[PDB]
């Protein structure tokens, strides 16, 4: 009941998946043998929202690893959780993709949507009760977006009842990971805004801040920023797994969020977050959390939120605490600073609790905000977008995959409304 | 023969189901294992053909995240497996897929459980409906159940103690809309419907209990209090036995008005008992006291209609006519001018049990005070402010329409509320 | 949740920016009404 | 059945209410854990289910760190945790703090307090006020808050002893101002009014009890004295019981006309007790001294319109009707005209308790006599003096009207200082 | 409760500090592990007002530690007390300040005023109920006096009600510690004539005779003169950290002190001060302290009682003593030398007292008053500037900050305008 069918595509998709299979993994105390190690009755009742029993008692995940270039699956496909995956579920092509959203989605991904489909549905009917997808995707390469929104829209019209997810990362404001990144940013925004229920956005800029400045960390990896992802991946569907006084399924967290079809651009955070030092000093009550998760600076996303109004939020507390607490705090805030607050929502704040704290702590929660400064993400990438299609730089490479022109105009309208829709919604 | 079916709606519906059914299960020396070690009980189980002593009960939802807690908790050898009734997707804090998607796939189930916990009862009270308006299950199955029940029975009479959204505290946004069309479906179809908000019997939990860490579990317990002290004279001897036709007559002066609040005295610390006496002459002052009041209504801000009070314990009536004389005197308390009395007074010589790890006090005089106030506007007046606030940009209406719902439904049930606050008003 | 970056600027400080004002002397809004009466002005004689 | 409720507000409310609190569970036995090992208490206390009885008081204040410290002393399990209604911030010496910012969100806080002690009581004598004028929180919490008992009650005696701004000692400078608006709120809300300065009660220290250290742990155990003294018809039985109405009735000439003063006698140490007989004669003498007046005021220059005796101990009336018959023949002592009369005199057959570790001694006699004199038109004129002499340069001003408050309210306050004046001279017209 | 919250601007600030919280740190039995070791459960009763509870029972301060080149900062991270800040609460940038007003005000210190406030807010909201701020400054540096009241204008726009004192040292009058000291003095005057509701003034040159001819120290070090700062710091708080037959708060402290909403320029100093030899000589009665604190000595400013008139006054006492004795004698002090005094104030001092001494004494004073004499620093300054403004010595350097010329004459017009303030007070 209540199943989940998860999709890595890409590199960074193969890799923040690494992580996640091994976060969740061990919350529900199975070795990367896949058998159930742990101790208590609570891992079980819920173990299958993320994997299928199997023959000797394993646990396999009902993860999907597609990407072009398998290689950097062969990493995966080593690393210490490796040997959980089915070896059907890997699914690549002996080609690459060169950074290029249009055989990323045009000619290599069409050659492959035949095969992925057969995985999916393969595992879509083994679930008794089907609740919705997730994916995990890259907004600036070829394989992650082209691939990943082409998945999207043969998923969108199959299963258009259940809810898909996606943890896309976008790019990065100061510097360029790739350079046709905005090119590969729009086209696949123009996929986002009309295939999916929601969709969370990410930056390896502020990944770094929180690693810079909360964690006060050193030499952070990307072994450590999917250590990040991976704290919000498992803070989402906590209520499906664990009990709590206050349960919150992932459907009722849109209903509560976008008010309108279009804006189902989010920004998260995580707390507790701090040093091996001051841990020493910070205590951990509800009164910390409240304000660290609502603070300008663990915002996950490179947008600073004190630039508009919060439309609505959310936040999914775990750990036995007082649910008065939770309430009194989260009301306190909207009426203490009441000018980034829209006033056409009298409450716009959705609260939820757990029994289980993650496995090494005591009080942990979970943040998703729903701003309208989300739409500078799409400026700073609507700029860079017209100046280079402006002279018709690197195009050569999309057209030579017999794609039109009005293809990136579209992609181009299309956001330059959802940059609007940010501002009427914004009465300042 | 004096029996009553007690329904559980919701998460909260069940959540005060635990805290209701383990006060009759130890009121009763019922042992979680149903049997123990006549009429005291009937009014609440059923004993079967050896020893075991089942409830007449049913718990109603659609996740199973909750009503499995039940399965796997120490209440399990006591309920009837198929009184536990649950489902597979939930209502997701949408009145219409409560109400139109999923309502209607079950109740088919849960009223051949009724037909058949009715035909062992003989002389049937009437109906308990535990509900918490606010959410999809709660407001949309607790509306298509209501509307069910009264073509089957029609005769039998229906209480609905319904959670209502309060002014601050609110776990939600959309809240106000599906606590908006739960009365069109309400309001006809219950006989009488007591209110109470999560808010106002969190600050009872502060002066009072003086507890500082409250949660739902906390409040739970005081609900199930007010029951207990409700229906004591059904299995309770006592002076003047209140039945629930005596108490439903001279309540409800219009078919209109029947929104009432309550109050419950004293609620004390176990140790602050130790600096009172808790007459019955003090505590009559304090039900009628504003603070007291389990709803973030004002009653000197209106008048009263009728009051009906039921004290347990060491309490004679030479005491109570007293008590009550001296309130009609007094000037704040303003009763409307067409009902000179406003009285039905309830004494039981069973004081009210207290359970292991509670926060009351065992004490010998207690107080539940249920009255009819012409005040009750105004709780439902600032639903008529929020609604219009974010109806006016049609905001989460998408989410409504595209569940076999229309725009009609939210202008309709708009109107039931100017008919229904004129009506708190022509009794001026 | 503090102010945007860039927005807390230093900005210029006049002269006498931040100095009360007495509004005026002025009869205040309600006298309070006084309950009790007067004390008699010493020549009333009522005896007789 | 002969119940009152006391209230302490302020410092100075609370710091004689540990003072009076010491005496009453010492005067009846009550141990501090509540219980003791019928109406004998009744007029303070209250019965619970199980043992203990619970005073029926307030302590009201805007400051935590005095109201704790009850919380904390041995008398703490007497009281109801509900009934030391503490604050956050306090009024910090300003009469807008206790008037308009603060004291609004209290004071249903308090009464909801004050109604659920009413009706604990069957027959209410009156109210009992220990205020301290030149504060914020006694003079402007005690301003608002008599208010609203005159409103929900009305008729009903409220009772005030409030210690007046000295001379000389004074531990403020602000202290002028919000005395002076006390007063109307006083004036109108109060039912009668008795005085007493920090200083005068400090040469009685001097001369009578000899300490040269003398703090205020001190001087609010001689108030404890003197309302034992006051409400013993109250709880104990003796000839020529007198009561609250009875004591008003006969005191207070005109409804304006409601100061004056006090005098307790003997005050005398452990040790002079025995160079003592302390006759019915001598210390009623003692009584009219004015070196044994609780005020820094002179009844030499003005006239006695009336004066209430509370004795107490081995007295017979024969013997107060004789001294008293003296002092009317003195010539030193003047009376004015309209007064042939001018004595309302109680007995009582409970001699005063002492406290252990106390600084009086242990007498089978004694006399606390409250006088209503005009001469107390000169304490009431130094205030007169000293705020005239500020306000006309508004100092102090940015503060009271910084805090919701205009100029106006100086003047009004300012004239009922002047109007009353003039009173305490129209009476001793001597026509 | 009363919570205040500490702030350490500038190498003066950051040094003095240190020393401050030393002594705070003694006087509640607390290690410089964070750990409580006192014997009385009075200590912990109203620590809260400078620490804030961990975990482990810890008690660690909140201040806040802002300077430029964090050079003096690396010291106070390795002195003996220095395990108890958070390290979070440390604001430092990588530029020097040049003692120079403009770049501390204008260019370096808006770079760092976005964390600083971030900082601030951090415990501004763990205080329950906010009593005020506390700084120190040094008014001839560029940090203390740039960062410094740049940080005050924030300060006075987010909370306005609440207080902040400010334990300002002005320049000497005879030696120069820079020779930049006058333009960095009037232009932080300047601001603290707007910005600020108490201003103690505290000269070097005052603290090195008390070293010199009371304390009889040879070498005095600034540890030495810190032990002074800090002993009157704490001798301010003690009636809202202790208990006291007649309790002082710090508001009641202003309210009582200045007239009018200019004159805060206030003139501290503490008893009782011998050397180690004459502690055996004289006796330490109330008399005692005033004799001492009335003297024109103690006066840790360098401004002679003896040339001006008190306005107002105040003392703090600490023992169980007699409070007749402290009204008597501050009575007969105003008596007998009766023209230092104004004659439109009747009484003009306070005197409070506390059953708590410092820690290792059984009385002690502390003493605080607002002459107007302290009009000839600005007279002495006021002097200093006008004379190199006049050629342009030195404005190369402030001009090259965005600096004006109006800037200087509106900060000397505004100083200028309070010397006449404390000149018609002076009635001679
Ligand atoms: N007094 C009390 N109120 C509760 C409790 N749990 C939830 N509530 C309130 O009930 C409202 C939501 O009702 P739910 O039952 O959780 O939601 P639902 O009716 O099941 O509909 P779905 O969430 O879509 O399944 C919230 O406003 C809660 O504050 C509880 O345990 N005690
Ligand atoms: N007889 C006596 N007088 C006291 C005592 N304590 C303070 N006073 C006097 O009360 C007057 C000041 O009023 P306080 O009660 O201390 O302060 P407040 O009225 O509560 O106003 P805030 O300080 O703002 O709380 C001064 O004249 C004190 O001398 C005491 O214990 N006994
Ligand atoms: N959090 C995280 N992000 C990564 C990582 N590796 C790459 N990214 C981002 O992925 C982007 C490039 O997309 P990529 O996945 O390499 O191309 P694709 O194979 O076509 O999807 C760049 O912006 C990288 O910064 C990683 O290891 N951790
Ligand atoms: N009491 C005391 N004063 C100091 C100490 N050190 C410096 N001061 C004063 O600090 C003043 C200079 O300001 P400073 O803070 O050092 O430089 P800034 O960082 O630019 O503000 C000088 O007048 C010093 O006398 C000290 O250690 N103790
Ligand atoms: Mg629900
Ligand atoms: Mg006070």
């Amino acid at each position: 009941m209540r199943e989940i069918v998860h999709i890595q595509g890409g590199q960074c998709g193969n890799q923040i998946g690494a992580k996640f299979w091994e976060v969740v993994s061990d919350e529900h105390g199975i070795d990367p043998t896949g058998t159930y190690h742990g101790d208590s009755d609570l891992q079980l009742e819920r173990i299958n929202v993320y994997f299928n029993e199997a023959t000797g008692g394993r646990y396999v995940p009902r993860a999907i690893l597609m990407d072009l270039e398998p290689g950097t699956m062969d990493s995966v496909r080593s690393g210490p959780y490796g040997q959980i995956f089915r070896p059907d579920n890997f699914v690549f092509g002996q080609t690459g993709a060169g950074n290029n959203w249009a055989k990323g989605h045009y000619t290599e991904g069409a050659e492959l949507i035949d095969s992925v489909l057969d995985v999916v549905r393969k595992e879509a009917e083994s679930c008794d009760c089907l609740q919705g997808f997730q994916v995990c995707h890259s907004l600036g390469g070829g394989t992650g977006s082209g691939m990943g929104t082409l998945l999207i829209s043969k998923i969108r019209e199959e299963y258009p009842d259940r809810m898909m997810l996606t943890f896309s990362v976008v790019p990065s404001p100061k510097v360029s990971d790739t350079v046709v990144e905005p090119y590969n940013a729009t086209l696949s925004v123009h996929q986002l805004v009309e295939n999916a229920d929601e969709c969370m956005v990410l930056d390896n800029e502020a990944l770094y801040d929180i690693c810079f400045r909360t964690l006060k960390l050193t030499t952070p990896t990307f072994g450590d920023l999917n250590h990040l992802i991976s704290a919000v991946m498992s803070g989402i569907t906590c209520c499906l797994r664990f009990p709590g006084q206050l349960n919150a399924d992932l459907r009722k967290l849109a209903v509560n969020l976008i008010p309108f079809p279009r804006l189902h651009f989010f920004m998260v955070g995580f707390t507790p977050l701090t040093s091996r030092g001051s841990q020493q000093y910070r205590a951990l009550t509800v009164p910390e959390l409240t304000q660290q998760m609502w603070d300008a600076k663990n915002m996950m996303c490179a947008a600073d939120p004190r630039h508009g109004r919060y439309l609505t939020a959310s936040a999914l507390f775990r750990g036995r605490m007082s649910t008065k607490e939770v309430d009194e705090q989260m009301l306190n805030v909207q009426n203490k600073n009441s000018s980034y607050f829209v006033e056409w929502i009298p409450n716009n704040v959705k609260s939820s609790v757990c029994d289980i704290p993650p496995k090494g702590l005591k009080m942990s929660a979970t943040f998703i905000g729903n701003s309208t400064a989300i739409q500078e993400m799409f400026k700073r990438v609507s700029e860079q977008f017209t100046a280079m299609f402006r002279r018709k730089a690197f195009l050569h490479w999309y057209t030579g995959e017999g794609m039109d022109e009005m293809e990136f105009t579209e992609a181009e309208s299309n956001m330059n409304d959802l940059v609007s829709e940010y501002q009427q919604y914004q009465d300042a | 023969m004096r029996e009553v079916i007690s329904i559980h709606i919701g998460q909260a519906g069940i959540q005060v189901g635990n805290a209701c059914w383990e006060l009759y299960c130890l009121e009763h020396g019922i042992q979680p294992d149903g049997q123990m070690p006549d009429d005291a009980f009937n009014t609440f189980f059923s004993e079967t053909g050896a020893g075991k002593h089942v409830p007449r009960c049913i718990f109603l939802d659609l996740e199973p995240t909750v009503v499995d807690e039940v399965r796997t908790g120490t209440y399990r050898q006591l309920f009837h497996p198929e009184q536990l009734i649950s489902g597979k997707e939930d209502a997701a804090n949408n009145f219409a897929r409560g109400h139109y998607t999923i309502g209607k796939e079950i109740v088919d189930l849960a009223l051949d459980r009724i037909r058949k916990l009715a035909d062992n009862c003989t002389g049937l009270q009437g109906f308990l409906v535990f509900n918490a308006v606010g959410g999809g299950t709660g407001s949309g199955l607790g509306s298509l159940l209501l509307e069910r029940l009264s073509v089957d029975y029609g005769k039998k009479s229906k209480l609905g103690f319904t959670v209502y959204p309060s002014p601050q505290v609110s776990t939600a946004v959309v809240e106000p809309y599906n606590s908006v069309l739960s009365t069109h479906s309400l309001l006809e179809h219950t006989d009488v419907a007591v209110m109470l908000d999560n808010e106002a019997i969190y600050d009872i939990c502060r002066r009072s209990l003086d507890i500082e860490r409250p949660t739902y579990t906390n409040l739970n317990r005081l609900i199930a209090q007010v029951i207990s002290s409700l229906t004591a004279s059904l299995r309770f001897d006592g002076a003047l036995n209140v039945d629930i036709t005596e108490f439903q007559t001279n309540l409800v002066p219009y078919p209109r008005i029947h929104f009432m609040l309550s109050s419950y005295a004293p609620i004390i610390s176990a140790e602050k008992a130790y600096h009172e006496q808790l007459s019955v002459a003090e505590i009559t002052n304090a039900a009628f006291e504003p603070a007291s009041m389990m709803v973030k209504c004002d009653p000197r801000h209106g008048k009263y209609m009728a009051c009906c009070l039921m004290y347990r314990g060491d309490v004679v009536p030479k005491d109570v006519n007293a008590s009550v004389a001296t309130i009609k005197t007094k000037r704040t308390i303003q009763f409307v001018d067409w009902c000179p009395t406003g009285f039905k007074c309830g004494i039981n010589y069973q004081p009210p049990t207290v359970v292991p790890g509670g926060d009351l006090a065992k004490v010998q005089r207690a107080v539940c005070m249920i009255s009819n106030s012409t005040a009750i506007g105004e709780i439902f007046s600032r639903l008529d402010h929020k609604f219009d606030l974010m109806y006016a940009k049609r905001a989460f209406v998408h989410w409504y329409v595209g569940e076999g719902m229309e725009e009609g439904e939210f202008s309709e049930a708009r109107e039931d509320l100017a008919a229904l606050e004129k009506d708190f008003e022509e009794v001026g | 949740m503090g102010r945007p970056d860039g927005a807390n600027g230093p900005a210029f400080l006049h002269a006498h920016e931040k100095e009360p004002k007495l509004p005026s002397p002025g009869p205040p809004s309600n006298p309070k009404q006084k309950i009790r009466p007067p004390v008699p002005a010493k020549e009333e004689k009522p005896t007789m």
